This record gives C-alpha cells, structure tokens and sequence, in this order.
C-alpha cells in the first residue's frame, strides 16, 4: 500500500563493511513491490551475525528466533547510538531462550 | 474478421499474448505454451485457406 | 538448478545449461570425503556477476564486484568479492550438504 | 586452394571442417602472430 519497495535508499543510507546477506540480488527494479517483504530488526554481536545463517545453530539462532530467508542487512554499527558503555536495551531480544 | 478474432483465443494457453508467456514462464514452459498457441493459430489459418 | 531453463545463483552466474540439451545429470550425496567438522571452505561459488551466463561458459575471475553507483577499488562500501565460500559440515541438513 | 600466382579467378570453392576446440571462453578480439 504505497510501498513501491525502492531498495536504493536502503543501500545508499549507509556504507556496509560487508554485505553479510544470504540472498544478494538487484532486488527488483524499485518501481514495483512484490511479496510481503517484512523487516525483523534487532542488533547483535559481530559473531552472532555469522551465527544467524541458513542451517546454522551456534548460541544465537537457537535461542530467540531461527532464520529460505534473505539476510540483506546494512552491515554498519550505529556508533552514534552504541557509543555509551551502559547503553540501552532498545534492541533487546530473548537471548536466554 | 474471424481469422483476426482467433488471435485473442488461448487454445488452452495461460494467455493469448506471447509476451505474457515469455515474461511469466521459464523458457521450456514458455515453449510448451507457445507450441500450443502456434497449433491453434496455424489451424485457424488452414481453416481460412480451405 | 542443473537442468535446462533453470534460474538461480548457479544457473545464472556459475553455469548456464542449454535449453536444447542432450545428456545426463548424475548426482549423489558426498558428506564422506567432504564436510569436515571445522568447515570445508575449499569450495566456492559465484554470487555476484555483471550479467547472466551463456550455456557452458566458464568465466573464472576475482574481479571485485561494484554493487553501488559510486566507484570504488578492492574493498569498500560498494566493493564486494564476487565469490562466496561455503563451509560444509556434518551438522547441516540435507539441502545444505555437499553433493558430487 | 591452388590459384594462379597473382590474379584472383574469383571462382567457386568450399572449405571443410577440421576441428572443434571447446575453449569455453568469451572471445571479442583477435590478432595474428609473426614468425
Ligand atoms: C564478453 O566481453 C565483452 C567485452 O569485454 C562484454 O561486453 C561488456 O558487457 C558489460 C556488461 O553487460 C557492459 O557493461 C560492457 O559495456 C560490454 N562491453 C561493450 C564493449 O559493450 C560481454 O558482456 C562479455 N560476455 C559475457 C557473457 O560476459
């Protein structure tokens, strides 16, 4: 509904260190939206990013939620938000499960 | 007018327009649907000529 | 994907098989002599390419793929290595195991 | 093709296949080699 699915803005939003995606493609031509894309957003440790992969377990992706899915992520730490050592818990997930 | 009208028929195909068949289906499936439209259209021409 | 007319990362960027094809595709499971516990990363496939491949063409290169619009060199925000390694392991399910 | 030493007769002849070399590469340019 007035969605379009223009993904060039997400790509341009911030640089990536690596794509760290499990489904890289042009992702349509940004004129038309197809399928319900959805966005399950959370923040995890650099080793946990690799742990959440198709068919992978580790500690994460067994606790919380398992990943058939597209992993395209803007792989950039929001240093302006995570600059404090005490931080916040705005991105929490049930890592204990 | 009948011969032209027959071009809008599907003859069992998903669509009477060839560009939709190539856009929607993988090459070998498009070829099957195209042969189906070819058969229907050439049968229409043979009927017209006869 | 090893069939005439298929689409996917292999059919399009690693090996396009002809649509008019005569031959046999023979496949078997190969967890033995592969899929070491530490991860067998000797096998690579291409995931990023400029265009789709023609039947039986083998373009073997390490050219860095430019994903974005701004030019870059080697490694960077728009520069990605074109090949993706895959670590085969005994713990992966059937769809994620190696086949010979 | 045996031909007269200089002038072309502009006659008809045809070539026969000799080899299929499946290099499997993209060929866009070529050059000759001097001995
Ligand atoms: C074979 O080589 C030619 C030239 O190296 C390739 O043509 C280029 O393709 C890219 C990607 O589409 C274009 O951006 C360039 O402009 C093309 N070059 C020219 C001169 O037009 C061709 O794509 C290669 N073949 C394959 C199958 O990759």
């Amino acid at each position: 509904s007035n969605c379009v699915a223009d993904y060039s803005v997400l790509y341009n939003f911030a640089p990536f260190f690596a794509f760290k995606c499990y489904g890289v493609s042009p992702t349509k031509l940004n004129d038309l939206c197809f399928t319900n894309v959805y966005a399950d957003s959370f923040v995890i440790k650099g080793n946990e990013v690799s742990q959440i992969a198709p068919g992978q377990t580790g500690n994460i992706a067994d606790y919380n939620y398992k990943l058939d899915f597209t992993g395209c992520v803007i792989a950039w730490n929001s240093n302006k938000l995570d600059s404090k050592h005490s931080g916040n818990y705005d991105y929490w997930y049930r890592s204990l499960r | 007018n009948t011969l032209v009208k027959q071009l809008s028929s599907k003859f069992g195909a998903i669509s009477s327009v060839l560009n939709d068949i190539l856009s929607r289906l993988d090459p070998p499936e498009a070829e099957v649907q195209i042969d189906r439209l070819i058969t229907g259209r050439l049968q229409s021409l043979q009927t017209y000529v006869t | 994907q090893i069939a005439p007319g298929q689409t996917g990362n292999i059919a399009d960027y690693n090996y396009k098989l002809p649509d008019d094809f005569t031959g046999c595709v023979i496949a078997w499971n190969s967890n033995k002599l592969d899929s070491k516990h530490s991860g067998n990363y000797d096998y690579w496939y291409r995931s990023l390419r400029k265009s789709k491949l023609k039947p039986f063409e083998r373009d073997i290169s390490t050219e860095i793929y430019q994903a974005g619009n701004k030019p870059c060199k080697g490694k960077g925000p728009n520069c990605y290595f074109p090949l993706q390694s895959y670590g085969f392991r005994p713990t992966y399910g059937v769809g994620h195991q190696p086949y010979r | 093709t045996p031909i007269i030493g200089r002038d072309f007769p502009q006659g008809f002849s045809a070539l026969e296949p000799l080899v299929d070399l499946p290099i499997g590469i993209n060929i866009t340019r070529f050059q000759t080699l001097l001995a």
